């Protein structure tokens, strides 16, 4: 049962891991997506203006 | 890429600006030909006046 139980507690590391190293990823994608929109955009806007 | 995505942008306004100054440049040299021309039909009036 100790060996299960290390199993599941690696396991559950694991993904505990995959967690949090998706949300530092998501917090990169989400500033960088909210920049390169609203650069991309204003620029475009103030052409057309 | 943003920087790059804009750099492309600021380059073809460029380019853009570029094409009316030409348009601009050559329409003023020719305006410009034609005040002389006009300068001497008033010369040319006047003293035949």
């Amino acid at each position: 049962d100790l060996n299960l139980e290390r199993s599941h507690a690696q396991k559950n590391e694991n993904a505990r891991q995959q967690l949090e190293r998706q949300n530092k990823e998501l917090k990169v994608k989400l500033q960088e997506m909210e920049g390169t929109v609203k650069s991309k955009y204003k620029a475009s806007i103030t052409a057309l203006e | 890429a943003k920087k790059e995505e804009e750099l492309q942008a600021a380059l073809a306004r460029v380019e853009e600006e570029a094409a009316q100054k030409n348009m601009a440049l050559k329409k003023i040299r020719e305006l410009e030909s034609q005040i002389s021309e006009l300068q001497e039909d008033l010369e040319s009036e006047r003293a035949s006046r």
